């Protein structure tokens, strides 16, 4: 019965969940984790991936 | 410098002289100039004054 309120909470939570989940994607770089990108590559080649 | 170590002396690159002897900022602006110098500097019998 309380569909409208439920939908509002569900949509907001799904947006936050997607925003947090997007931190796992590399976006074309070689690793999602920033520390690996900074360490494995030297600073002047690390910057472009970052 | 010795001939084999010209290509290391550039912003962002390393090497023994590039590290402990002469290093450029990784964000350097300008020009680097080099040429063969056996004719005027090197002497027969061994040039070691450097």
């Amino acid at each position: 019965a309380l569909g409208k309120l439920q939908d509002v909470v569900n949509q907001n939570a799904q947006a936050l969940n997607t925003l947090v989940k997007q931190l796992s994607s590399n976006f074309g770089a070689i690793s999602s984790v920033l520390n690996d990108i900074l360490s494995r590559l030297d600073p002047p080649e690390a910057e472009v991936q970052i | 410098i010795r001939g084999d170590e010209v290509r290391q002396i550039a912003p962002g690159q390393t090497g023994k002289i590039a590290d402990y002897n002469y290093k450029l900022p990784d964000d350097f602006t300008g020009c680097v100039i080099a040429w063969n110098s056996n004719n005027l500097d090197s002497k027969v019998g061994g040039n070691y004054n450097y």
